[PDB]
C-alpha cells in the first residue's frame, strides 16, 4: 500500500491595487527590491489548494505588523521598464537562477531556502500591470524521487509540531532528539533519529506543498547517507499526516512558475486605467449625491426632469452666476449663457464665474468655460447678444435685428428661460419672445436690500401688473445671493407634479411671485392674476405680434404708447 | 459601537472562519494595523446575470472592504468591482466603475451589542450576496 | 510814422490726446513715416491761446475723416524712432529744414500745399512714456527779406466776403481779388495786375499773423519778384481781422524755424507718462471701493464701511457655507479672512463648493480657499490653515497632535475679530463655541437642515449661544443647493449690520436667531435668554475650563456625560 | 432723460456759444469724432492745486472732463482724467495719475473716472455738475 509522492503548487497570489499603486509610486522614483509577506496558515479559503500569499503597498516595509502565528515569507520583485523586455526573458532560466540562490542560502540555513518572486511591468499611461508569480521549488537530484507509505501511528506528535511551528514563525523545519521533544534541524541529530517535519502550505489531501521538494534536497546534501525515514506533513488544519518514506533513483529540476486562471502558464493582467478618469467618478459621485436627496428624503422627487431640462439664462450678472452654480448643482446639465458684455477687473468680487485675469475676455464664453472648469462634463455655451431695452431708440436697427432673430431662435429650443437682467426694460422683449414660444420664464430683479423673484407660466407675467429693478442700483451683496437660490428652488420645485386637489408639490408650496427685504429678514408672498391689457401678454399683442414680426417689435421698443395703445392699457 | 469593541468582534469575525469557509470567498484578510478586513469573493450567478444584462460585461471577482467609521463611530462596507476581459488572449482583469451600480446588486463604493458586527454582517452582506 | 516791421505769432498750439499715443503703440505692433490728418477750428478759440489749438487723436492717422463744415484739415506726418538715443541725436534743425524744402517744393507748384506739420516721436512702450516733439516748418526765401507795413482801414470792406470765402474752400489757405474785384484762387498773373492777397491766419493776436505768413509771402517773392508794393489782408473769423499796406525790403538763402516751445518756453520735446494704466491692480480696488461707497453716499449716509474692512474674520470650515460666506465678506470690502480646515478638494467638491475647480482635486482646502480668494481680487489677505477640530462625542484620535491644533484654533480665535463657525455637525461646534466665549468673541452660528437653516449670533441680560436650548446640522445630512446660498447670504448680512451703532442698526434689524425653510418659503426669527445649565456658556464650564485647561476639553470630548455634570443640566 | 438728438444739438451750440472758450480755465475746447461728446482740458483752479500739493504731495499740470451722452441711462455722464507735473532728464513731463482719494482731492468710463446720475436743459446741467465746483469766469 505504498505510493510516490506528488506535490501542490506552494502559494496562490493576490495582488491589491495598493501594491501597483506602490509599485507605480517607486517608478517615479529610482534591479530588484525586496517583497514580506504574513502567511495566515490557521485560516485558508475552502476554495484554495493552497495558503493565499496576499500583496499590498506593506509588503514593500522590509518589516510589518504580524498576527502572533502568521509566517513572514520573504520575496523580491523584478521591475522591468519595457513590456518587450518582460516578454523576452527566458521563464525556466530565471526561476532557476533564483532556484540556485534559494539552494545557496538553504546549505547555510534550511530555513532560507524558501521564497518567491514577482517579475513585472508597469505601463503608467495606460495604468496596466503585467505580474508573474514563481517559487523556486528545486528538486535535487531530478532523478530522486520519493517512495511514500502511511504511518497513522505518528499522530500524536501532531500537537507538539503545531504548538512548534506557531511559536517559531521563521523556522520551516523540526526534528526529534533522543528525548523526543521538537527542536531545531541538525544534521547530526536527524541521521540517529530520522523523523522530519515540514511545516505545509498545501490544504490537499496527503499532497503537500511543493516546497519539500526544497526541504528533501538540503536533506540528501547534509545526510548523503540516508535512504529511509518518516516524514511529517505538518498543518494547522485537521489533514496533517505521516509519511515512512524512502529514496530511489548533479543535476536540478526547477518548476513552481504560477498558473494564471486558464491553468496555462502565463502571466496575470491588471488593468487599472479607470483610476486615470476622474472625469467619470466626479460625475458618478456627483449624481449620486443627488440620488441620496430622493431616496433617503423625498422618495418621489423628480431629478431626471430637472437633468433633462435646457436652461437659457438671459445675463451674465451677478444673478447670472449664482443661478448657474444652483443648478449645476441640481443636476441640471445644460445651461445656456446670454449676454453682451466683458468681464471688469471689478467684476470678480460680486460676480461668482470670473477672476481678477478674465478681464477683458467676453463674459458670455466666459461663463460657460467657467462652468466646464468647475464641472467638465457640461453642455455650456455662451452666447454675445444685445437684448433690446424699451423706451429707447435704436442704436444699430440692422444689428439688433440680427440679435431680435438670435434671441428666438434661442428662447424656442431652450426649455425654461431665466431673466437675470439689469433693467425692467430689458426683460419686456424676452418676456414678449417667451410668451409666443410658451417657455416657463422665471424672474430675479435685485433692489437695494430687496428681491424679486416670480414665474410666468392664469397667473401672467412680469407686465402683468423703488431701487428695484433699475440700471444704476447698487445692491447689498447678500441679495442677489437670495434671489439667485430661490428661483432655482422654485424653478425644480416646479418641475414637480402637484399633488391631487392642492397646489402643493414633493418639495412643497410653489408661490406665484416672492418678493424678499433684508432689512426686516423677511418674506412675502404674492399671487397675481393674467391680464388682458398687459403689453407682454394680451392677445392683442400677440396677435399683432404675428402679423407684423419684427415691425412691430422695432416700434414698440422706440414708442411704447403705440405698444400701450394696441394693449389697450392707454 | 465603540472602537475596540469592533475591533475584538473584527478579530472573532475573522478567527471564525466564517468566511473562509464561505463557497465565494477567494480571500480573506485583515490590514497592516487590525481595522479592516478585506472580503475578495466570487460573483455569484446572480450577479453575473445582471452585470452581462445591463453592462455586457463578465464579472471577475468582488471586493468588500469591512472598515471603521470614525466620523460616525459604525462600520462602513466599501466595494470594488472587476472585470473579465483579455489582451493578448490571456486573462486581463480590470476595475470597472459601473454606469448603474445600484441596479447591478481612495475610490470606493460606499454603502448608505456583543453580537452586532455578526448581525450588522449578516443584513449589510449576507442578506443580498447569500450564505 | 505809423509803419511798423511785421513781426509773427507761432503757428499752433500742440495738444496730444491720449488716445493718440494709444493708437501710437498698437501701430507699432501692427524709424519710420506716416500721414496724419487734424481738423482746425478757426471760429472758437480758446481766450488763453495766442493761435488755433491742433489737436490730434486716434483718428488722426486716416487720412479722410470726418470734419466739421467750417473746419481746415491740415496735412502732417508723424516719424516715430525705436531708440531713445536715436531720437535726441536727431538733428533738429537740419530735419526741419528738410522739411521746409519739402513744403518749398510743393508751394511753388500750389501755394495752399506749404503749409503742414511734423511730429517726431519715441515710445518706449515698457513703461509707456512716450516722447514727442512737434515742428510747423516755416521758411524765409530770402531771409534777408524783411516787410514793413502799415494799417489800411479803406479795404476793411473786404473782410466779410474772405471770411465767407475762406469757411467754403477749407483746403486754400490764401486767395486774391481778380480785376473784377472779386475773391478768386491765387493766381500769379491775377495777382500781379491787381496787387491784393488775403491770408488765412492762425493767431488769434492783434496785428500779429502767424508765423505761417512767412512761407506765402515767401511763394509769392518767387512767383512775382517784381511786387514791391501790395496789400496784405489777414484774415480771422473774428473781429481781429486787419488790412496792411506792404512792402518787401531787404537788409537764395533761405531761414527756417517753428520748432515748438515747452511749457516751460523753451525748445524741448514734451514728454507724457501713461504708466498708470499699466496697474490694473489699482484701478480694480478703486473700482471696488468705489462701488461700495455708492451705497454710502448715495443711499446710506451714516453706513460706516470703514469697521467692515478692518475687521479680521475667521472662517471655520472651507465647505458650501466658507465659499459662500466668503465670497459675501470680500463684497462687502472685507480684506482679511482666515479659513480653517482639515479637507482636501474631492473630485465632486467643485459643483456644490464655490472656491475650486475640477483641476483643483487633491489640493488642501483652507489654503486653495484663500488662494482662491487672491484669484478673484489679488489685494485680498487670505490665508488658510490645515487643523483638525474634534468632535465632541467621541474618541481621540491622536492626543498629542489634537492638543497642538487645540493651541492653534485658540490662538488663532484670539486673532480675529469675527468667528464663524461652518463646520459641518453640532457635535464640531462645540469646542470653537467655548473658546470663543472664553475670549470673548463675537460669533455667527449657520446649520444646515435639508429644507432649513440656521442662522444666528452668540453675543458680547445675555444672548447665550448655539447651546444654551430635524435634520439640522447632521453631518449626514445632503442638503438642496439653495439652503447654503441663503444661510450664508444671512451669515454675512447679520454681521455688517452688526458692525454698526445701534435694537436695530442703519441696515435694518439685528436678531439672535434665523431661521429659514424652503418648503413654504419662509422666515422665522426668535430670541433666547442665555440658559445657566447650557453646556458651552454656563459660569461653571467657564470656571471648570480655566482651572483645568485641556485636561478638561480632552474629557469633556470623550464623555459628555462629565460635560453635563459640571453644566448641572444633569439634575435637569 | 432726454432724447439723443435733442442732447446732440444743445451741444453743439454750447460748444458754438464759446462760453467754454471764453472759461479762464479752459486750455483746449474739443468735440470728438462725432458730434456726440465734448473734451475740456482746463486749467488746475487754486484749490485743486492745493489739495493735490496736501493730500498727494504732487503738482497737478491739468484735468480733463468730457461731456458724453449714455445712450443706456438717456443722460450726459461726466467724465474725468488728472494728470501730474512732473519731470525727468530736467524736461518737464505730465502724467495721467490715478489719486488714492479722489474725493478729497475734489470739494465733493472704462479709462477715466466718472460722475453719477427742458431746451435750457444742458446749459443748466453744465451749471449744477461742472459750474459749480469749479470757478466761473
Ligand atoms: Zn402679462
Ligand atoms: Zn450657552
Amino acid at each position: 500500500s505504498e505510493r510516490v509522492l506528488s506535490y501542490a503548487p506552494a502559494f496562490k497570489s493576490f495582488l491589491d491595487t495598493s501594491f501597483f499603486q506602490e509599485l507605480s509610486r517607486l517608478k517615479l522614483d529610482v534591479t530588484s527590491q525586496p517583497l514580506t509577506v504574513n502567511l495566515d496558515l490557521h485560516n485558508i479559503p475552502k476554495s484554495a489548494d493552497q495558503v493565499p500569499l496576499f500583496l499590498t503597498n506593506r509588503s514593500f516595509e522590509k518589516h510589518n505588523n504580524k498576527r502572533t502565528n502568521e509566517v513572514p515569507l520573504q520575496g523580491s520583485i523584478f521591475n522591468f521598464n519595457v513590456l518587450d523586455e518582460f516578454k523576452n526573458l527566458d521563464k525556466q532560466l530565471f526561476l532557476h537562477q533564483r532556484a540556485l540562490e534559494c539552494w545557496e542560502d538553504g546549505i547555510k540555513d534550511i530555513n532560507k531556502c524558501v521564497s518567491f518572486v514577482i517579475i513585472s511591468f508597469a505601463d503608467l499611461k495606460k495604468y496596466r500591470f503585467y505580474y508573474w508569480l514563481g517559487v523556486p521549488c528545486f528538486q535535487r537530484p531530478s532523478s530522486t524521487v520519493l517512495h511514500v507509505r502511511p504511518e497513522p501511528s505518528l499522530k500524536g506528535l501532531f500537537s507538539k509540531c503545531q504548538k512548534w511551528f506557531d511559536v517559531n514563525y521563521s523556522k520551516w523545519v523540526c526534528i526529534l532528539d533522543a528525548d523526543d521533544e521538537i527542536v531545531n534541524y541538525d544534521k547530526s541529530i536527524i541521521r540517529k533519529t530520522k523523523v522530519l517535519a515540514i511545516r505545509d502550505t498545501s490544504t490537499m489531501e496527503n499532497v503537500p506543498s511543493a516546497l519539500t521538494k526544497n526541504f528533501l534536497s538540503v536533506l540528501q546534501y547534509d545526510v548523503p547517507d540516508l535512504i529511509d525515514f518518516k516524514l511529517l506533513i505538518i498543518r494547522q488544519n485537521e489533514g496533517s499526516f505521516a509519511l515512512n518514506a524512502t529514496f530511489a533513483s548533479p543535476d536540478m529540476k526547477v518548476s513552481g512558475w504560477e498558473r494564471n486562471v486558464q491553468g496555462k502558464l502565463a502571466p496575470r493582467v491588471v488593468d487599472l486605467s479607470s483610476l486615470l478618469d476622474p472625469l467619470k467618478i466626479a460625475d458618478q459621485s456627483v449624481d449620486l449625491n443627488l440620488k441620496l436627496m430622493k431616496w433617503r428624503i423625498l422618495p418621489d422627487l423628480n431629478l431626471d426632469i430637472i437633468k433633462n431640462t435646457k436652461v437659457l439664462l438671459l445675463g451674465a450678472g451677478t444673478l447670472g452666476c449664482y443661478v448657474s452654480r444652483a443648478l449645476i448643482a441640481w443636476g441640471v446639465r445644460k445651461i445656456t449663457f446670454v449676454d453682451n458684455g466683458t468681464v471688469s477687473y471689478s467684476n470678480p468680487v460680486r460676480q461668482a464665474l470670473y477672476n481678477f485675469e478674465d478681464a477683458g475676455k467676453p463674459k458670455a464664453e466666459l461663463a460657460a468655460a467657467s462652468l466646464k472648469r468647475i464641472f467638465p462634463l457640461m453642455d455650456a455655451t455662451g452666447v454675445k447678444l444685445s437684448i433690446p431695452m424699451i423706451g429707447h431708440k435704436l442704436v444699430n436697427e440692422e444689428a439688433q435685428h440680427k440679435d431680435f432673430d438670435r434671441l428666438r431662435a434661442l428662447i424656442k429650443e431652450h426649455d425654461i428661460i431665466f431673466l437675470l437682467v439689469d433693467s425692467r426694460e430689458s426683460r419686456w422683449l424676452p418676456s414678449l419672445l417667451s410668451n409666443i414660444e410658451n417657455k416657463t420664464v422665471i424672474n430675479a430683479a435685485l433692489g437695494f436690500d430687496s428681491y424679486l423673484v416670480m414665474r410666468h407660466g392664469q397667473l401672467g407675467c412680469y407686465f402683468c401688473h423703488r431701487t428695484l429693478d433699475q440700471m444704476c442700483t447698487v445692491t447689498r451683496p447678500g441679495v442677489a445671493m437670495m434671489a439667485s437660490s430661490l428661483a432655482v428652488e422654485l424653478m425644480t420645485s416646479l418641475l414637480q407634479t402637484k399633488y391631487s386637489g392642492s397646489e402643493t408639490t414633493v418639495l412643497g408650496d410653489i408661490p406665484h411671485q416672492i418678493r424678499g427685504f433684508l432689512h426686516n429678514f423677511s418674506i412675502l408672498k404674492l399671487e397675481t392674476p393674467a391680464y388682458e391689457h398687459c403689453p407682454a401678454c394680451s392677445p392683442k399683442v400677440i396677435e399683432a405680434f404675428t402679423d407684423l414680426g419684427w415691425e412691430f417689435v422695432k416700434k414698440a421698443l422706440e414708442h411704447p404708447l403705440y405698444l400701450e395703445e394696441i394693449s389697450g392699457l392707454s | 459601537i465603540p472602537y475596540q469593541e469592533w475591533h475584538s468582534q473584527l478579530q472573532s469575525l475573522y478567527d471564525s472562519q466564517i468566511f473562509h469557509n464561505w463557497a465565494l470567498s477567494q480571500d480573506v484578510h485583515l490590514n497592516d494595523e487590525k481595522d479592516g478586513l478585506l472580503l475578495r469573493l466570487i460573483p455569484t450567478r446572480q450577479l453575473q446575470k445582471n452585470t452581462e444584462r445591463i453592462e455586457n460585461k463578465l464579472l471577475n471577482h468582488i471586493e468588500l472592504y469591512l472598515t471603521y467609521s470614525k466620523v460616525y463611530n459604525e462600520p462602513l462596507l466599501l466595494l470594488r468591482i472587476w472585470e473579465e476581459k483579455s489582451i493578448d488572449g490571456i486573462p486581463m482583469t480590470k476595475l470597472m466603475l459601473p454606469t448603474d451600480i445600484e441596479s447591478l446588486l481612495s475610490v470606493w463604493y460606499s454603502f448608505h451589542m456583543s453580537t452586532y458586527l455578526r448581525r450588522w454582517v449578516s443584513i449589510f452582506i449576507f442578506s443580498w450576496l447569500g450564505y
